[PDB]
């Protein structure tokens, strides 16, 4: 298998998952990573004030850039 | 002392990478022919890593089929070990489905028909690869109808005819055999119950075994406890079903064989067999499937 992961494919991902919103919900991580997962991302995604938030909008893009 | 790879050999941009390995495309200079080389630092493997990097180049030069990467050169330098195979440039099966955009039953019953001719040449040689998923099954090139590619013999194992041994645990988890999870005796059935899970996700875009606790997802996998539920699975041909059925049977014994499965007729007389309808919920599941996939790997990565 190919272990590459870059930031474009972790946002991108990111967006897949929160059906191409610009930001992700908690419930959306807890549907769809396995609950340790969805917990890191809750704890360590930003909140997102960009164009069409809403209460609960976490910052995926600002998360994955940080790292890749 | 003696250096051929780094004498004949450029090496340009990473291709892929593995827990232990890079792909680098490269090209013989003197003919200006490119190739993918992967390559594995050797200077502090165990004597047991040595063993199955030494297996895995046994195995690469011994399989020579359309449907399997192919090994150009293999090249022991002081440090590294290279391993040259003709490059292929189409990416993962799996992106490119969602790429293309559409997809049918006729399209999986191709692209499984070319999986199971790389199995059963794999067994026709005495080799079970162990670790059949998607991230292992390549696209020759961006051509359309571009071949797929079976790549990464990393974990497979050389077997002698029909004799099943307990060769160890080894593969990745929502593809693993009963049998494996049992710690019984195993062979070739391993590759096809991991061809049932591939043909199941071709179908509807998400795989048949999934939990969040491996202890209970390897229980599903042990009870055969996968299901075709509405509405998605009202469209998919009986023989489609059936074909998988037959893959994810648990009994190894009574598992369909890659020969068998070449003969079923949503294989072999896929033209009127297969259904040609395109499956809209299956690509826009298996872009999700995808993107779980890269998530799970990048959040451990970052962990
Ligand atoms: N012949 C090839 N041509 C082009 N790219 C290739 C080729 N072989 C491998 N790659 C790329 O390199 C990646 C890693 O190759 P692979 O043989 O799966 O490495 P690996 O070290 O065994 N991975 P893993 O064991 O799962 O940690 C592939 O997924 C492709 O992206
Ligand atoms: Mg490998």
């Amino acid at each position: 298998s190919n272990a590459t992961d870059t930031a474009e494919q972790v946002i991108a991902s990111f967006r897949i998952l929160a059906s191409d919103k610009p930001y992700i919900l908690a419930e959306e991580l807890r549907r769809e990573l396995p609950p340790d997962q969805a917990q890191y991302c809750i704890k360590r995604m930003p909140a997102y004030s960009g164009p069409g938030s809403v209460p609960g909008a976490l910052d995926y893009a600002a998360f994955s850039s940080a790292l890749y | 002392t003696c250096t051929r790879f780094t004498e004949e050999y450029q090496l340009f941009e990473e291709l892929g990478k593995g827990a232990f390995s890079v792909v680098r495309r490269c090209v013989k200079v003197l003919a200006g022919q490119e190739y993918a080389a992967k390559i594995i630092n050797t200077k502090k493997l165990s004597a047991r890593d040595h063993q199955k990097l030494e297996r895995e180049a046994r195995i690469c030069r011994l399989l020579k089929h359309p449907n399997i990467v192919r090994l150009h050169d293999s090249i022991s330098e002081e440090g590294h070990h290279y391993l040259i195979f003709d490059l292929v440039t189409g990416g993962e099966l799996f992106e490119d489905i969602v790429a293309r955009e559409y997809y049918s039953e006729a399209d999986a019953s191709h692209c499984i028909q070319q999986i199971l001719e790389a199995v059963l040449h794999c067994h026709q040689m005495g080799v079970v690869h162990r670790d059949l998923k998607p991230e292992n099954l390549l696209l020759a090139s961006k051509l359309k109808g571009a071949a797929v590619k079976l790549a990464d013999f990393g974990l497979a194992i050389e077997v002698e005819g029909e004799q099943q041994a307990w060769f160890g645990f080894a593969g990745t988890p929502g593809y693993l055999s009963p049998e494996v999870l049992r710690k019984d005796p195993y062979g070739k059935p391993v590759d096809l119950w991991a061809c049932g899970v591939i043909l199941y996700i071709l179908l509807v875009g998400y795989p048949p075994f999934w939990d969040e606790d491996q202890h209970r997802l390897y229980q599903q996998i042990k009870a055969g406890a996968y299901d075709f539920p509405s509405p998605e699975w009202d469209t998919v041909t009986p023989e489609a079903k059936d074909l998988i059925n037959k893959m994810l049977t648990i009994n190894p014994s009574k598992r369909i064989t890659a020969a068998e499965a070449l003969k079923h007729p949503w294989i072999s007389h896929r033209s009127t067999v297969a259904s040609c309808m395109h499956r809209q919920e299956t690509v826009d599941c298996l872009k999700k499937f995808n993107a779980r996939r890269k998530l799970k790997g990048a959040i451990l990565a970052a962990m």
